[PDB]
This record gives C-alpha cells, sequence and structure tokens, in this order.
RNA sequence: GCGUGCGGUUAACAACCAACUUAGAACUGGUACGGACAGGGGGAAUCUGACUGUCUAAUUAAAACAUAGCAUUGCG
RNA sequence: UCGUGCCCCGUGUGGCGAAAGGGAAGCCGGUUAAUAUUCCGGCACCUGGAUGUGGGUUUUGCGCGGCAACGCAACUGAACGCGGAGACGACGGCGGGGGCCCCGGGCAGAGUUCUCUUUUCUUCUUAACGGUCUAUCACCCUGGAAACAGUUUGUCUGGAGAU
C-alpha cells in the first residue's frame, strides 16, 4: 500500500489502464476522507480533510473508473 | 588447518635471481606450536598472483616484504640457498634436498646452524636442533632466523584439561594408561 | 592496596598444583598478559592474540614473536650476529 | 618557497575525483568566508583520452582523443602536489569564486577547459598530465 | 490473556536459522514471527573497517537494489574506504616518482662507467 | 648534540610539533627545517620528503623514535615529525 | 524566534516528577517472631590418595585408573 | 582466398552425504465434524523471461552536487583480476529496543454489599510489506592541547591530532 500526497499524481494513477476500481472511505471521527484506487501492484491511498472540494474531486476522477463508498460493515 | 607450510617450488626466479613477496597475515595453526605466515608472490608467467604459507620466523610482521632466491639479501624472513649464506648463520625450514620445500628446523624456537661449506662438491655441513651433524646439497634453501613462538614448553601445563586441549587437536593418544595397570592379555607389562 | 603477599596473578589457582609450579607459571602469565610498546607506532598497545602472535591495537600490525614475550633473547642475539655477518659479507 | 601557485599540477586524494590530476587555476591560501581554510580553485580531467595505436583510423583516433574536464574548489589537505607544472594561457582566470555559484558559468568554463586541454593534448606535450594514475 | 506461544514451523530447536520475535496481531493475539539473520556490513578490502554508506543485508538482497545504493562515487567505492584510497594514491605517485629518480641515477652511473671504460 | 640544539630551539626559536602542522608549515613555505623520527611510517616519510624537496626545506632523519623526539622537544607526548620555523639563537640550520 | 559584543558563577535557588533499599527511635502482643515452608551439628586426632575427574549397566566408587610434574629410551 | 583453416586459455575432473549447519520469497482477518503461514477475502513479496510507456543521459557523447566523510530515481562496461558477504568459540558485567509483569485515570459490562469498600475483576488490539523522520560505533572539516585533557560500573584514548 502506498500513500499519494500529490493530487496530480493521484489523477494520473486513476487514469492508468490497470486501475481496476476505487473506493471512498469517510472517517468522520477524525474528520477526514480517503480515496483508495486499486491498481495491479499497489493500492494507492490519498488522504484529505473532508470538505466540499474533497467531494468534487470525484467529479475530476475518470468516469469509466468504478467508484464505490465503503459501508460501515464489511459483510463477507 | 588450510594448507601445509612449505616454500615455493624451486623455479627459475629462485634459481637465478630473487622474487619478492608480501606478508599479509600471521595466523595461528591448530596443532602446531608455531605461527604461520601467508605470503603473496607474483606469478612470473601469468597475471594472477600466488599465495604461499610459510612457517613464520621471529621478527616477521604483516606488510613486510620478503625475498626468495639466490640473490636475496641476508635478512630475517628471506629464503636463500645454503651456498648463499656465510658460516654461522642460523636458518629455518631447511630442505634436505633442493626442492622438497623444507624438512629441518620447523618447530617453535628451533633452527639449523650452517657449520660449513664444501664448494668443490657443492655440499654444506649443518647442525640440527638435536645436535646432529648433517651434509646437504648446497642448493637446499632455508629461511633466515629462528622459528617464532620460542619458549613454549617452559610454562607448565598445570591441568589435565590443558593437556586435553593440547592433544585433542593434535590427535595424539591422551590420556595414557600405563601398561603395568593393564591385564597380562592387554600389555606385555600387564600384571 | 596490595591484596596478596606473594602469589600475585597465580592467586586464581588457590591451594592447588603446588607452590613451585604456581611460581613457575606466574612468570609466563605476567609476561604473556602484559602490554608492550609497539616498535612501529610507539604506543603501548601490543598484546598477544595467540602463542607467538603479537598484534598492536592502534596501528594493526601483527608480528611473529616469542611464546610468552614479544621477543626472545635468542632472537635478539641472532639479529645482532646476523647484522655482524651481513656487514662482514658486504664489506 | 611556496609551491602551490598557478600552473601547479596536483593529484586529488579525496572526493569523487580522487586519483585525478588537476592544475591550480587560483590559490587561496588565507581562505574565504565559505571555505575558511587554505584551498585552491583547480581544473582537471575526469575522463582521460584513450590509448591510440598505430593501426587505428582517423575517426577512431578523434573519438578516443576526447577529454572530459571538471572544475573544483578543493582543500589543500585533499591535494597531493607534484613537481610537474602545466602552463596554459587559455586557462588564465577561466574560473573564479562565483563561477561555482551558477550552473551555466560552470558549463561555459568546462567548455573552455575542454578546448584548451584538448589543444595541449593534441600538441603531444605534457603526456604525464593526460595519462591516468594507476593505483 | 494467553501469553505463551509456539513455533510456526516444524523445526523445534533453537538453531541459528530458527529466530523468532513476538508480535501482537490486529486480532489481539500474541504470536511469533520467524525472521532472518541480521545483515552484515561490507568491509574494506585493505583495513577491514565497516564501509560507510553501504547497507548491511543478506548476500542475495544486494541483487534487488540499484547500483548507487551499493557503492560510493569514488575510485574503489564500496570496496575500499577513503583513507585506504588516499593511501593508495599517495603511495602509487611517490613510488613511480622514485622509479623515475632511480632510473635517472642508474643512467648517470652507466654513463660514468662508459666514460671511464672509454 | 642535536638534542642540545633542539632544546635551544624550544627555548628561543619557533617550532610546530606534529604531522598536520608540519604539512601546513611546508605548504606555507616558511619552514626552515624538518625533523622526521626513525619509526615514522615509510609512506608518511616519503610524503614529507617530497613536500620538503618541493619547498626546498632541509630534512633531518632523527635516529630516535617518536617517543625520543617528543622527549627531546621537552614534551610528554610522542612526535613523529616536526618543523622548525625560526632557529632562534641556535645553529641547527648551519649543518 | 536566531547572530554577535559583553557581563556572573550563592541556580548554594525555584517548579515539577519518581522508586526501592538502608539506618535510627518510641509504642505494643507473646508459650513461639527465618512462628508453615525452607534450612551446616560442631570439635580433637590417626591412616590414606595431592587436588577437579573416571570404572566394574544388574552385589565391590575405592589407597583402583587418569592427571599435571618428573625421569629414561628410540628416531634427521 | 593457397577458402576446407587459424587463434586464445589452464583449473582440473564425477556422484552421494544435514526435514537442528548454509539457504530467494507471505502476513492479517475469517472459515471445517475433522486441514489450513496451504482453503476464502484483503493486502504483499521472490525468481526468471519478453518487450513497451514515462522519466533519465547525450550536439562538451557514457549524470550532477558536497572541501570532505558522502549524497541523489536513474546514470555503459566483455576478457582477465582484486575484495566483501555467506562465515562462525566460551564466559562476565553495562547500555538500547520488542514482548511479558506492575501502577494511575476514563468509558462500558460483571461480581460483592449485616457493615465497609468513589470498590474487586474483564475488553481497551494493530501483522507482513512500504514511505518518512530519527537512533551507540565509526568517519570527515576547522584547530593545535602541560596548569595535561576527555572519559567507562570496569582506565582506556590523544601532535600517528585529543577536547
Ligand atoms: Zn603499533
Ligand atoms: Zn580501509
Amino acid at each position: 500500500p502506498q500513500e499519494v500526497s500529490d493530487i496530480k499524481k493521484f489523477i494520473e494513477i486513476c487514469r492508468r489502464k490497470d486501475a481496476s476500481s476505487a473506493r471512498i472511505k469517510k472517517n468522520p471521527k477524525t474528520q477526514q476522507i480517503k480515496f483508495k484506487v486499486r491498481c495491479q501492484r499497489f493500492l494507492y491511498t490519498l488522504v484529505l480533510k473532508d470538505s466540499d472540494k474533497a467531494e468534487k474531486l470525484k467529479q475530476s476522477l475518470p468516469p469509466n473508473l468504478q467508484i464505490k463508498d465503503v459501508p460501515k460493515r464489511n459483510k463477507r | 588447518r588450510k594448507a601445509p607450510a612449505k616454500f615455493r617450488p624451486l623455479d627459475y626466479a629462485e634459481r637465478h635471481g630473487y622474487i619478492r613477496g608480501i606478508v599479509k597475515e600471521i595466523i595461528h595453526d591448530p596443532g602446531r606450536g608455531a605461527p604461520l605466515a601467508r605470503v603473496v608472490f607474483r606469478s612470473p608467467y601469468k597475471y594472477k598472483q600466488i599465495t604461499e604459507t610459510f612457517i613464520a620466523n621471529e621478527g616477521m610482521y604483516t606488510g613486510q616484504f620478503i625475498y626468495a632466491g639466490k640473490n636475496a639479501a641476508l635478512t630475517v624472513g628471506n629464503i636463500l640457498p645454503l651456498s648463499s649464506v656465510p658460516e654461522g648463520t642460523v636458518v629455518s625450514n631447511v630442505e634436505e634436498k633442493p626442492g622438497d620445500r623444507g624438512a629441518l628446523g620447523r618447530t617453535s624456537g628451533n633452527y639449523v646452524t650452517v657449520v660449513g661449506h664444501n664448494p668443490d662438491e657443492g655440499k654444506t655441513r649443518i647442525k640440527l636442533p638435536s645436535g646432529a651433524k648433517k651434509v646437504v646439497p648446497s642448493s637446499s634453501r632455508g629461511m633466515i632466523g629462528i622459528v617464532a613462538g620460542g619458549g613454549r614448553t617452559d610454562k607448565p601445563l598445570l591441568k589435565a584439561s590443558r593437556a586435553k586441549h593440547k592433544f585433542a587437536v593434535k590427535r595424539n593418544r591422551w590420556p595414557k594408561t600405563r601398561g603395568v595397570a593393564m591385564n597380562p592379555v592387554d600389555h606385555p607389562h600387564g600384571g | 592496596s596490595k591484596r596478596t603477599k606473594k602469589v600475585g596473578i597465580s592467586g586464581k589457582y588457590g591451594t592447588r598444583y603446588g607452590a613451585s609450579l604456581r611460581k613457575l607459571v606466574k612468570k609466563q602469565e605476567v609476561t604473556q598478559h602484559a602490554r608492550y610498546t609497539c616498535t612501529f607506532c610507539g604506543k603501548n598497545s601490543v598484546r598477544r592474540t595467540a602463542v607467538g602472535i603479537w598484534s598492536c591495537k592502534s596501528c594493526k600490525k601483527t608480528m611473529a614473536g616469542g611464546a610468552y614475550t614479544v621477543s626472545t633473547p635468542a632472537a635478539a642475539a641472532m639479529r645482532s650476529t646476523l647484522r655482524r655477518l651481513r656487514e662482514i659479507t658486504e664489506a | 618557497m611556496k609551491f602551490l601557485k598557478t600552473s601547479r599540477v596536483c593529484l586529488v586524494t579525496r572526493g569523487r575525483y580522487a586519483g585525478k590530476k588537476v592544475v591550480i587555476i587560483q590559490p587561496v591560501d588565507q581562505g574565504t568566508k565559505s571555505h575558511p581554510y587554505g584551498h585552491a580553485l583547480v581544473a582537471g580531467i575526469e575522463r582521460y583520452p584513450s590509448k591510440i595505436t598505430r593501426r587505428m583510423s582517423k575517426a577512431r583516433i578523434e573519438k578516443r582523443s576526447k577529454i572530459k574536464p571538471f572544475i573544483k574548489v578543493i582543500n589543500y589537505n585533499h591535494l597531493m602536489p607534484t613537481r610537474y607544472t602545466l602552463e596554459l594561457e587559455g586557462l588564465k582566470a577561466v574560473i573564479n569564486a562565483d563561477t561555482f555559484k551558477e550552473p551555466s558559468q560552470r558549463e561555459e568554463a568546462k567548455k573552455t577547459v575542454k578546448k584548451v586541454l584538448e589543444d595541449r593534448y593534441n600538441s603531444g606535450k605534457n603526456r604525464w598530465f593526460f595519462t591516468p594514475l594507476r593505483f | 490473556a494467553p501469553t505463551r506461544v509456539t513455533y510456526r514451523r516444524r523445526n523445534p530447536y533453537n538453531t541459528t536459522s530458527n529466530r523468532t520475535r513476538v508480535i501482537k496481531t490486529p486480532g489481539g493475539q500474541l504470536r511469533v514471527l520467524h525472521i532472518k539473520k541480521r545483515g552484515t556490513a561490507p568491509k574494506c578490502g585493505d583495513c577491514g573497517i565497516k564501509l560507510p554508506g553501504i547497507p548491511a543485508l543478506r548476500p542475495r538482497e544486494y541483487a534487488t537494489i540499484s547500483k548507487p545504493k551499493k557503492t560510493v562515487q569514488r575510485a574503489y567505492g564500496g570496496s575500499r574506504c577513503g583513507n585506504c584510497v588516499r593511501d593508495r594514491i599517495i603511495r602509487a605517485f611517490l613510488i613511480e616518482e622514485q622509479k623515475i629518480v632511480k632510473k635517472v641515477l642508474k643512467e648517470q652511473s652507466q654513463a660514468e662507467k662508459k666514460a671511464s671504460k672509454k | 648534540s642535536i638534542g642540545a640544539k633542539l632544546a635551544l630551539v624550544i627555548k628561543s626559536g619557533k617550532v610546530v610539533l606534529g604531522y598536520r602542522s608540519t604539512l601546513k608549515a611546508l605548504r606555507s613555505g616558511k619552514a626552515k627545517l624538518i625533523l622526521i623520527a626513525a619509526n615514522t611510517p615509510p609512506l608518511r616519510k616519503s610524503e614529507l620528503e617530497y613536500y620538503s624537496m618541493m619547498s626546498k626545506t632541509p630534512v633531518h632523519h632523527y635516529s630516535g623514535t617518536n617517543i625520543e623526539l617528543g622527549t627531546a622537544c621537552g614534551k610528554l607526548f610522542r612526535c613523529s615529525t616536526m618543523a622548525i620555523l625560526d632557529a632562534g639563537d641556535s645553529d641547527i640550520l648551519a649543518d
């Protein structure tokens, strides 16, 4: 797993061909949001403070990339 | 133990001039009371250099240049034919015949004294550590000086464990049971 | 503060092995455990590593020496007569 | 007298250019604020010209006679000065103290040093300076 | 809480290839983890000191890391230390200068001998 | 006699004791004499001789060790090489 | 919040934090106080083997054997 | 191409022999009546191969910076050589780190409660793999130390350059 700190590099990673899926994890107790994109070798996580612009980053994300919200319970 | 303690084979460089080596390590040889010296010489016929193992004479040190050959100087650690040294010189690892890489005067604190020369028949009279007199060919080699580690036997062993540690790596029979303590079928002294 | 009258370093052996044998071994232990002055660098750091092997902790020189002393008197006298013979041969 | 003067040939003993031969462009014996010790501004050879044999073509000779230079502020303790001297008029004030404060000035100075050193090497003189040290 | 642990492999003996350390899992359990032997620092070929700037790994781990991490940008870098390299440079220069001096002296003596003979 | 001359230079003249200060003196070119101990390493001895040849400085090979050279200088520490910068009232330079 | 040029060693002072040993004193119960547990009896000598160690698995553990030390013989 | 040859090199000889020696690489959670570092889920690693993209280098052809120790994502390297690792005793005290043990507060749950006890007990966890910032030894630069200094529980270090 790798942290991405640059929004430009995160956008290029999300536009990579081997980016199969992506998910959004909301941590309201720490007031933060995590964008996790699954690629071939690594899972890339971008950590942001929760905000309106942090929500509109999903609009700048590619449309063909499937993006899902992480639920409160990880049902098997 | 890694290698036997021998001179270089008697080659053209030692027969006609001298060849230089460098002493890299002075190491402990298990089962031997004397230290060994690892000396690196050049090969006169190829680019790779050759590592030898000598019995170290006293006063030899790491980084020292030593010289082996007919025209080598008379300095401790140098290897010379017996015809190249004067009378009264003591030497170590003296060859019985030219080329067997050392036979006489090898243990710690021991040496062989050049008593005299017979240049007509090319012979050298030498005195051995036991006191014996021997005649060898004058082309036999020897290393100038006395074998290091002298005075080893002066210290008492003081303990059966120290005797056991000495002889375990030497393979000699220890402990020794007296023949008179045996039965008549075990020893002629038995009974 | 001196702790023993005469045994010295042989006091580790207690009452064992005999007084004469302990006194005989004491000389060798004292000389083999003493520190010596290096003839190469001048520091008092030469110590025995194995029998006949003496190394300097400072300049890392290893020297073939006596079993329990750095030099033996036979080898020192031998160096003197070797120098004499070399001078005679050269001159 | 003093020997660490201009046109003095030295050997660099420390750093990336250890074992390379340099010529002193400028001695700074009293030091500066940036380097408060005796030091020198020197120019030297990073990559030596290759050996040239009698059967090589002209193109191969021209390829193998190329010299890669470098310039350096160097402490006096990291130099081994030699009895050789190398006097080149084209290297007069080729570098100074604020040359090393700007990357383009370093490139222009290295171009000048390369040109002058290649002229001297093609002259056939000072062969000890252009042969590498073996160690 | 259960505090005692077991080996996770079929070797039951405390050999040099059976080193373990204790971890606590996200499941709240005390467990062992089998670990490798510590890597050894590379050492200078002349003096034997540990070389600064070089990682200490098991021997096959050096094949996975890039070249500038395995060496120092200097002649004999990653093989000899800086003091030994400086000694090599100074000794080489001085010995070749002495060879030139000896050759000059030998030529002068040979010329003097030839003049005396002629 | 060289010990008496050395004591006179310590009393009256100016010296620097040690390898790095000796090299700095030779680089400055104001060194009048160099003394090298007998047991100085041969590489350092050759380096000091080359520096002194390039600066035209006389070299005296002191027959004692660095311990003896320090004692001759009057110090309680060893000294493998030293530089005389000012002779003082001694005639050590006239030899 | 950093650079100098000074100046002073009563910080011998304040604020906060922390642990286990050791010594001394009063009072008090008593048939017992290392209250169970755990845990040398000691001394005068003689013979004997120097000591540590070893053996007769399944009747003998020893003045037996070994030992360091000493002495002799043979071998270049 | 006299086309059916010539040159270079030297080191010897193979195999078996360790589920405690040496050795490429996997962790956590869950799951069965019975297997699990092997199954499932998530997240990784090693070895070998092919061949792209981006980035790098180069018109001063094979990088730049630092006095130096050396650094940085790269940053050519055959023959033939040198070196390091693999790779190493026993014992003693001292210092660092993990885990365990111990203590205080807080939320939640449980037990005790004639009286007392803001009480006694239980959960309060964080893997491999990575990133980043740090951690004794040692090494480098300045400088030149007797009124010797630095310093460990243990007296070693310093003009061969200490503090
Ligand atoms: Zn030394
Ligand atoms: Zn080194």
